């Protein structure tokens, strides 16, 4: 079992396909295998759970035929294995009942889907997919300052400012040196909307993928 | 053990001071007297548990001093009003964001009311034997 | 609107009294109570209760609690900067409830005080413990690509201020060029490694804290 979940770093994180709101989804591609979960910035729902709790309403539309629980895990991200390797589905965060406000248009007939998930046990929705969700961060947190203060040292050899001329180095996209301190007061004015709502996450996704593929392999 | 005059002045009546003549019996919440005057007239309590040691088991017992405010509590600091008519020595504790009471002190009188006084004057005599005479044996 | 829980949110990500390893326990104690987000990244505890229904709830979860009602807002009010409340205190990450209480034993009368935290909800957990986390994601690559654009001339222009003019007498320090594209991969498998320390989300609390001091309005 821990064979199979261990190698989920073998990809970076793919987009969901809405262009609405900053949504999280990850992808798993791997036979015999997936992993699925739901963020809509409301209720969170982690799929990673068990037949108990869920055997309630999952039969609630089955008289006398009967399919297979991993038909629908090895049907989402089985279809997108040779699609990816206007989308747009909406889900407000007022709406905390599971009626799905989606206007997601793919083919044009329309196919009966939405986030079928129960209540999400404290236990299943942090103790196992926050570490692989903060590997994501990992390349940030552990590297933000490794980004930001290197252009304080490297300075150094820098420093002939008196002995060999008097200009400075490009003056012409030159901005302060962007540090811990410089990003803490620019969060005030500038991304305040952005903490307000997120927006639709392509600078969130597409951005932290070109330092993912060995953020925590090893 | 020997009944030992701890004199107190009370913030009630601080004039006639009081001494609180406690013989601790090795603990202060399972078996203690205490013999309080004020000079003049001899509450000797053989008191017992049945008055104070309900104080500690209905009053927060939490975990940071209680054997040194009962100490002190007997020594001259607290608001010590011992009641003369009811035989009852009571105090009020003061710290931080909140001010418990301590001691219930219901301490009996007997009849004899010099009893704490000859007590004190063989104090005296003692007393008197603290400092110049065995100065002159060291 | 609810500035309750809006203090919660705007007040930067700050360590509780703790005896263990540092959680994501941002009190902020307000004039009418508080919202209390305690997190581990492993369980999500929201004590959003205001002063007043706090001191019932202390009267069916504290063991033994005899205090003064006006005294509490007074003890609470010295924690609206995470600071001190009380000695230290521990929050109690072990199990689904988390506890406060340090335990001693003299039979003594001092003023002890304890915070509960109670199981969050699903939605709360989302809109707290993976819409935020998602969103200071967000900031720290918006912070890490104008580093980018920052990161490709300044780390060669000491290495163009190396050897022209004034060479080089301390060869014990040279450093290397550096690039974003090449510290993708030249770190990330080599050295990062036998470096990388991560554990249950641990690195988050270092670096996201004077950030998060800007997210007043939402």
């Amino acid at each position: 079992m821990e064979e199979l979940e261990q190698g989920l770093l073998m990809q970076p994180w793919a987009w969901l396909q809405l262009a609405e709101n900053s949504l999280l989804a990850k992808v798993f591609i791997t036979k015999q295998g997936y992993a699925l979960l739901v963020s809509d910035l409301q209720q969170v729902w982690h799929e990673q759970v068990d037949t108990s709790v869920v055997s309630q309403r999952a039969k609630e539309l089955n008289k006398r035929l009967t399919a297979p629980p991993a038909a629908f895990l090895c049907h989402l991200d089985n279809l997108l294995r040779p699609l990816l390797k206007e989308a747009t589905f909406s889900c407000d965060c007022v709406a905390d009942a599971l009626i799905l406000r989606v206007r997601s248009e793919l083919s044009g007939l329309p196919f009966y889907w939405n986030f079928h998930c129960m209540l999400a046990s404290p236990s299943l929705v942090s103790q196992h997919l926050i570490r692989p969700l903060m590997g994501m961060s990992l390349a940030l947190q552990c590297q933000v300052r490794e980004l930001a203060t290197l252009l304080h040292m490297k300075d150094l050899e820098i420093q002939d400012y008196q002995e060999s001329g008097a200009t400075l180095i490009r003056d012409r996209l030159k901005t302060e040196p962007f540090e811990e301190n410089s990003f803490l007061e620019q969060f005030m004015i500038e991304k305040l909307p952005e903490a307000c709502s997120i927006g639709d996450g392509k600078p969130f996704v597409m951005n932290l993928q070109d330092l993912y593929m060995a953020v925590t392999t090893q | 053990m020997e009944r030992k005059i701890s004199r107190i002045h009370l913030v009630s009546e601080p004039s006639i001071t009081h001494f609180l003549q406690v013989s601790w019996e090795k603990t202060l919440e399972s078996g203690f007297v205490i013999t309080l005057t004020d000079g003049h007239s001899a509450w000797t309590g053989t008191v017992s548990e049945s008055e104070i040691s309900q104080e500690a088991d209905d009053m927060a017992m939490e975990k940071g001093k209680y054997v040194g405010e009962l100490r002190k509590a007997l020594l001259s600091v607290y608001t010590f009003n011992f009641s003369k008519e009811s035989c009852y020595f009571f105090f009020e504790k003061n710290l931080k964001d909140v001010s418990f009471r301590l001691g219930s002190f219901n301490l009996e009188k007997v009849e004899n009311p010099a009893e704490v006084i000859r007590e004190l004057i063989c104090y005296c005599l003692d007393t008197i034997a603290e400092n110049q005479a065995k100065n002159e044996h060291l």
